[PDB]
């Protein structure tokens, strides 16, 4: 209350994990599981493969006749159980996937067999040579060999992708309880800002910031609301909160909310709805105007974010706060981004306070880290890249024998995007 | 963990 | 003809990409701007800030006044043209986006600043001390400081991610030309196979390919079409792949190609379609039986992949040589995948083929290389991990000298998903 | 480029 109170990172980041909740659960087809995290341990209704299955093509042999001439008596078809017993002296025909008669039990490829005779020819082989004595169980694929009826094959907190929907289609799960996803409403403020669409007007800009948002977090696949441009003043900012608190778990906000200005939308947030204001200040370059509340209300809990209207600002605090506290609502056991380890394009002066700037990684031909080049103190110095950046370099503060940083040296940076 | 980058005297171990 | 051409990795890679063609062009709204491929040089239309405009909170003041007692004539508001002049002797108040007034050339910052006079207090301030001779032009952004009118804001080729879609808002360029997508339309081939849904039947199992293979391409954000399941048939695989070919860009088929097998679908290419069959088998573990085609119909050209059904082998091959090819289409300038460098987990018997794992890259506090986690050689043996596989380990061909790895070893891996 | 995995030996230079 009053100037309000001035965090580190670390703290910030901290706060909003723990301040965040997990969202409730919801049944989907197996289908729609991309990205979703499982709320329930997934069991196998068959044991797979159901039937023991040739490993190879070649031969449903009886290991006791040994190396003999062989009538083959036909062949194993895939997708059909086979009707015949191969008795002794008989073999039949068999491909990879095909399930093993009756009377074999081992596989001889066919590299250790030689064509005796064929029915004139009409595509049909009648005798083999089988070059091989095999062992009992060779070369094939007993029941249950991958999966066990019963056994868990997905346990819960299992953040799926293309893989996992495919194992969940092989045990036949195709309905599935899974962890909500966050919906995000995002509304921009200001006085100066105009609809994209809308030509320029003296005093104003058009606003960028809603849809570089918008755009961030449909990237990670949630779903979203625009709430559009609203007038910087307390009774169009609470009619905007309150749309986004109704039809949203989460609200985004940009704009205005620096040393001068926090003040409309703090006073609504603090006055009018009773949100509980955990930060307004965060030790940091860029985005030190940084907003984190929450809202209980009616049993649940809204997250409100206000960010920087500065466009590098609002992106950068998008990727550190939202992005992690909407990889948590989600279900995600451990919601922190990866960073990674890279070298520094440039020099860079380091700052007193931690600093975050957008980069492009690149990985060059045998070594060992990427080099990261810094991009993201973007708009009067931009030397264009046909790639979009796909992370942040995090830079440390300022220290009495580091007080600038050389070309080479190695630096952290988290990954923000697709490598 | 910590989401503020370190020196590259950290990186010595 | 006959046994198809056997072809290396790298020979068939080039193969992809050299036969794929890059899709034409369409116009969309700048918010379906995500993973497109700018087709245009964009160009701003106005000078950002359009406005010279004060870089701080503080005061327009005149430099010539030097650091006297002033008289506040006002505020400059966002959004708001200035009406007033600033004379010698006054000052008026300023936020870090606010208009420059018409009298002033500098913007003094408000710490080096004291409040001398205050109308009583119904919120409002009368006279500062400026404490400091500012210089012509300081603090201040002058017009066209950021973008320049007519300037090459975004060029053609330009792969586009939140903050170039932020960039098209700001520049009010809200249609954009850009690339294609491809349609991918899938199938499975197979008699032995089921639906998801259903449950199973002597000799049966269940599809999994064709939802792992529409999830993987749904996840680079590429529309899909199901096929569904063809039986292993010349009149329904004609039929089929005549569906994909009038409704699709690339078909993509999974099931029974390997040495047995190949036949039905590689002779409806070859003699009822006509298709050129560029490769029918690969010197790779898994996978070597994949077959690229390609049907240059109508002045179109579609491209066919024919993968294993084996799951991993599918899985693998998709991210290989189907994802760089569908990359290429949709415009992208380099549509090779990222290699990185990682340590092994675990020791590994190298095999005389090139092979590839599905595996987990993780990195470690404060440590230059990730650690790959091979997981891909799924089924019998599965560790469960609660992340998905985000790489391929790729493995060498094993060499007279080189006939195993140990943990521990730096090794390349393919980047496939999102770290 | 290669999209065949090169031998810790090759990572040497």
């Amino acid at each position: 209350m009053s100037p309000f109170p001035l965090t580190s990172m670390d703290k910030a980041f901290i706060t909003v994990l723990e301040m965040t909740p997990v969202l409730g659960t919801e049944i989907i087809n197996y289908r729609d599981g991309m990205g979703r995290v499982l709320a329930q341990d997934v069991y196998a209704k068959d044991n797979l493969p159901p039937f023991p299955a040739s490993v190879k093509d070649g031969y449903a042999v009886r290991a006791a006749d040994g190396p003999g001439d062989r009538f083959i008596i036909g062949e194993s078809q895939a997708g059909e159980q086979p009707t015949q017993t191969v008795m002794p002296g008989q073999v039949m025909r068999v491909t990879t996937g095909a399930p093993i008669p009756c009377g074999a039990d081992a596989v001889v490829q066919v590299e250790d067999t030689e064509l005796i005779r064929e029915s004139d020819d009409g595509t049909e082989e009648l005798e083999v040579r089988i070059l091989v004595q095999a062992r009992p169980g060779q070369d094939i694929r007993p029941i249950g060999h991958d999966i066990k009826r019963g056994e868990c094959v997905l346990a819960k907190g299992t953040h799926m992708g293309p893989s996992e929907i495919g194992l969940l289609a092989t045990v036949g799960v195709t309905e599935v309880e899974v962890n909500k996803f966050p919906v995000v409403a995002v509304m921009s403020t200001g006085n100066e800002l105009l609809n994209p669409e809308d030509d320029l007007l003296p005093g104003k800009i058009r606003d960028s910031n809603r849809s570089t948002l918008l755009a961030t977090i449909q990237e990670h696949g949630y779903p979203t609301i625009n709430l559009g441009i609203v007038g910087d003043n307390p009774d169009d900012l609470l009619n905007a909160l309150n749309e986004g608190i109704s039809r949203a778990d989460v609200i985004i906000t940009s704009g205005g909310v620096s040393m001068g200005e926090k003040d409309y939308l703090k006073q609504v947030l603090d006055i009018d709805l009773h949100a509980q204001i955990h930060f307004g200040r965060v030790f940091m370059k860029p985005g030190l105007p940084t907003t984190f509340a929450t809202l209980d209300i009616d049993g649940v809990r809204k997250i409100i974010f206000a960010l920087p209207g500065n466009p590098v600002s609002a992106v950068v605090t998008c990727n550190l706060f939202v992005v992690p506290a909407l990889r948590k609502m989600q279900g995600i056991l451990d919601p922190r981004p990866t960073i990674i380890k890279a070298r520094l394009s440039c020099d860079v002066k380091l700052d007193p306070r931690p600093e975050y700037h957008r980069c492009i990684l690149t990985w060059h031909h045998q070594e060992p880290l990427p080099w990261a080049q810094s991009t993201g103190n973007q708009m009067s110095s931009r030397l264009m890249s046909m790639r979009s950046a796909n992370g942040l370099l995090m830079l440390p503060p300022k220290t009495e024998q580091y007080v600038e940083l050389h070309k080479g040296e190695v630096v952290d940076v988290m990954v923000i995007g697709r490598l | 963990f910590s989401i503020v980058g370190s020196l590259p005297r950290d990186f010595e171990l």
